[PDB]
């Protein structure tokens, strides 16, 4: 269907956020990966225009970039299956990630929005639109266990030290 | 209805109206998004920061230019900005306005064919065109004939023009201008201990060079007085206070555009490029393009530069013929005046492309009908 | 007459002599300085300290390092280090050796002026001569052709060169090394209640690092496993008898090499400062420089850093290329081989820095002869 | 004695290496100083004959092309007295060197030269075709002073600038 889609190498690695900002308090992290996607998902020039317009098109309306898009994307979507078209054209969304050459690097930036951001946060009830994405990245669908956290309660290994500081200053 | 000539270039947006005499809204072309961790509740809402704001704010933000060697890179930053310019700075309705754009010589036309598409889809533009940067900067001047070296942050472009006909063949174009002479300013002041890396110092050590360079008539002369004494110091105030100082600095830094094997590139200078320009036309034509040299652009704005310009091509070109460069003091703004003229004449309103003629044949259109 | 070779790098300092395998002499760039009043009279104690010898009493003194990003900022201090090196270590007379330097490229001016002219006077060297590291890595690895990433203590660098021809306008220069990591990982124990802010404490925190670091070849999954079970965790006994534990700390605090984000600088990773040098030099050269790799200084003995280089740079390259990452074993000592190797090459000799050329032309020599 | 010899225009531009490599460990500054010389000086066709075929033998006796030429000419030049009559070519050659009309752009070539290669070494025991050369292309002999470099050294402009990067790590 878009055979002959070509993209660039490497052009989504300008588009995402810096570690500390993914630990912002209103950082958006569901709207920036779609946009670290999207850039990803760019045609190059290489591609013949006809088949070019026609994935255009296709990003024209499930990964847009103004907010009153998505935000009547996220609205519509919660009982998708009462609109068959985007179901289609949903899926033949996902087959052209999964084909991407840079999936591998694609599949860590979705790792690390979810450990740092929270991406994952719903790990089963996402927006569908983030689902398929996720999906398309890694497809052994082990993002909705949620991203495995360490926890300091139990301290198997604590070590009560007293360094040179805190030798001038204790009790008992 | 009035035309709304907006230029786009690698460093500034110029932006107006048609008809006017200079540009309403002069804001540079950066986006800048936050890279530290907010934490006040309020406050950081925003994701992104375009024009002013961006250049404010840019200790907490990493601006990218979306434009780079004056072929638009990231689409969505242009867009971005494209709304801003016409929502927030000229306080216009986009949908009630014809619309002029620019675009360096030799650029891939896939850049062109989208911006069309875009213009048509997410603006809904009455019309448009594209004009060539070169050519708009001679109707400003009043001429007809001679030869326009535009150089700003992208490209440095040459297009000879006799008698209302352009020589294409002739047309030369070269990736080195103000952003690549700014790199250059930043590897070089490092030999005084300045580290300069993150984006807003590169603004910072652009502004250094808008405020404190020059091109020296005798780049041989010059180094030997800088290394002599100490006249051509000259100290720099940091945002931060602190003090800066730098000597043949100063004038090594444009000397790039005369030898631009300084920062490793084969090509030659700016001066042997308008050269062998020339002498691609007709034998009967090179009379009148030596003696129209035509500036225009902010790296033309380097004190000294016309005559530097001047003695380099006088040592090129025949003892007989007569040099003349023109350089008029608003040769920064004279792309955007030029396209004001031209949106503003009676016969160009027939060049316009419309959405009846856009929907026809589509973006590739604009081939057709623009140069 | 004997050749002397002379690393005075930021955290280790190499000495030996020309023609020989491996360094004599190596031991820690710190002098050491008494911050409690003395009590007992008879004993005597000296004003300061100097190299194993201020590490051996580090519990009542105060280590500073005379270099800090490369660049030497006391230099009484490494007076003294120079006078550690050359009277209490290789016992030589410094009137009777030609000694050669090193030092890392794009560094300030005057830091080599100030080298040249401390040799000539203080020493009276008959004959010196100062190289750029990466180039010394290169000549030990025996190769005339690749692209050298020197990381070492304060600098890592990366300096491509095809067929003993360098590309200046392709060299990177990042001030992230391993004293920036140790700072990394001495903020990042603080999460498990140790606390070190005493520099006595900042060494115990570089032997941890140095002990039980490692990079991850996948950083989320190897973050995944930490938090699962506790197969990565080690305890490391400090030097009172107590006993420390860490996690996740061991592949975090080398991360930093390739996320430079998580102590705040903006820069990328050294995988993809490798990919924009690679880049910025001519297209029919990439193919060699993709397949010649080599690694040299401290900072790159990290286990399983080659493989984690392998895989983001084959991640960056185009498929067709072959990617190939060179680690020789005795790596961390390539630059002091390479310098031994370049002063015992015959056609070498005619290019010392005499004495005489000093006196004539002065400090200023050193931007000559020198590259 | 060459009335009539006449030259192109930019015939010698091609000749001048990169700055890059006027650096070298291993770059020879007086052969391509010499090889731009020669190539500046090439008549043209419109000389006539007789002059032409004059001028390309006094260039090809004084400035040879072949190494071992230009090493045994050199050899033989540090004593001019021992070789009578070789004056009288040289300076024959030197004066239509002034009547260049290429002459500053030449004189500049020769700065260059100096101040980046280090053409002008000996500054005053120079051999004596270089000498001669510079003497026809720049009449003051202020060539003989060397390139008058800088020192980094006086310390005047320096404030130790801690600018993002330096105020991370720092001392004191
Ligand atoms: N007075 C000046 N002196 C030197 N450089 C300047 C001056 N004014 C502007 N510039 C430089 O010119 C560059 C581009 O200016 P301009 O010609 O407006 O670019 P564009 O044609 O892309 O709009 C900027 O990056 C700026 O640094
Ligand atoms: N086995 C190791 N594992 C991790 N880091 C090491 C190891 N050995 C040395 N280092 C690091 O290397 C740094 C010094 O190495 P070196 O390159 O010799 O420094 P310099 O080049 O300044 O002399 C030290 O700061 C130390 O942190
Ligand atoms: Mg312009
Ligand atoms: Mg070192």
């Amino acid at each position: 269907p878009f055979s002959g889609l070509k993209f660039k190498q490497n052009s989504f690695l300008s588009t995402v956020p810096s570690v500390t900002n993914m630990h912002s308090m209103h950082f958006d992290a569901r709207e920036t990966f779609l946009g670290v996607i999207r850039k990803a998902l760019e045609p190059d020039t290489s591609t013949p225009f006809p088949v070019r317009r026609a994935f255009d098109g296709l990003r024209a309306e499930i990964l847009p970039n103004d907010t009153i898009k998505s935000a009547a994307l996220k609205a519509q979507c919660s009982d998708i299956d009462k609109h068959p078209e985007l179901k289609a054209k949903m899926e033949t969304l996902k087959e052209v990630i999964t084909h991407h050459p840079q999936k591998e690097k694609l599949a860590e930036i979705a790792l690390q929005f979810a450990r740092e951001a929270g991406l994952t946060r719903l790990k089963g009830e996402t927006d569908y639109v983030l689902s398929n994405v996720l999906d398309g990245l890694i497809g052994d669908g082990s993002w909705r266990a949620g991203p495995a956290y360490e926890s300091y309660l139990n301290k198997p290994g604590v070590d009560r030290v007293i360094t040179t500081v805190d030798g001038l200053h204790m009790q008992r | 209805t009035t035309a709304l000539v907006c230029d786009n270039g690698s460093g500034l947006v110029k932006a107006g109206f048609a008809g006017d005499d200079a540009p309403r809204a002069v804001f540079p072309s950066i986006v800048g998004r936050p890279r530290h961790q907010g934490v006040m509740v309020g406050m950081g809402q925003k994701d992104s920061y375009v024009g002013d704001e961006a250049q404010s704010k840019r200790g907490i933000l990493t601006l990218k230019y979306p434009i780079e060697h004056g072929i638009i890179t990231n689409w969505d930053d242009m867009e971005k900005i494209w709304h801003h310019t016409f929502y927030n700075e000229l306080r216009v309705a986009p949908e009630e306005h014809p619309t002029l754009l620019t675009e360096a010589p030799l650029n891939p036309k896939a850049n062109r064919e989208k911006m069309t598409q875009i213009m048509f889809e997410t603006f809904n533009v009455p019309a448009m065109y594209v004009a060539i940067q070169a050519v708009l900067s001679l109707y400003a001047s009043g001429r007809t004939t001679g030869i326009v070296l535009d150089s700003g942050d992208g490209v440095t472009h040459n297009v000879p023009i006799y008698e209302g006909y352009a020589l294409p063949h002739a047309i030369m174009r070269l990736d080195l201008a103000g952003r690549d002479l700014t790199d250059y300013l930043m590897k070089i002041l490092t030999e005084r201990g300045y580290s300069f890396v993150t984006t807003a110092e590169r603004e910072i050590v652009r502004d250094i060079k808008e405020k404190l360079c020059y091109v020296a008539l005798d780049f041989e002369n010059e180094m030997a007085t800088a290394a002599s004494s100490s006249s051509l110091e000259k100290s720099y105030e940091l945002p931060d206070g602190q003090v800066i100082t730098i000597g043949n600095e100063r004038f090594r830094c444009p000397e790039t555009l005369f030898q631009p094997s300084f920062i490793g590139m084969e090509s030659a200078g700016i001066h042997e490029t308008t050269y062998n320009s020339i002498m691609k036309c007709d034998i009967d034509i090179r009379k009148d393009l030596y003696a129209n040299n035509v500036m225009s652009g902010g790296t033309t704005m380097y004190p000294g530069i016309a005559d530097r310009m001047q003695k380099e091509i006088t040592a090129l070109a025949p003892s007989t013929m007569k040099i003349k460069i023109i350089a008029p003091p608003e040769r920064k703004y004279s792309v955007w005046i030029g396209g004001s003229i031209l949106a503003s004449l009676s016969t160009f309103q027939q060049m316009w492309i419309t959405k009846q003629e856009y929907d026809e044949a589509g973006p590739s259109i604009v081939h057709r009908k623009c140069f």
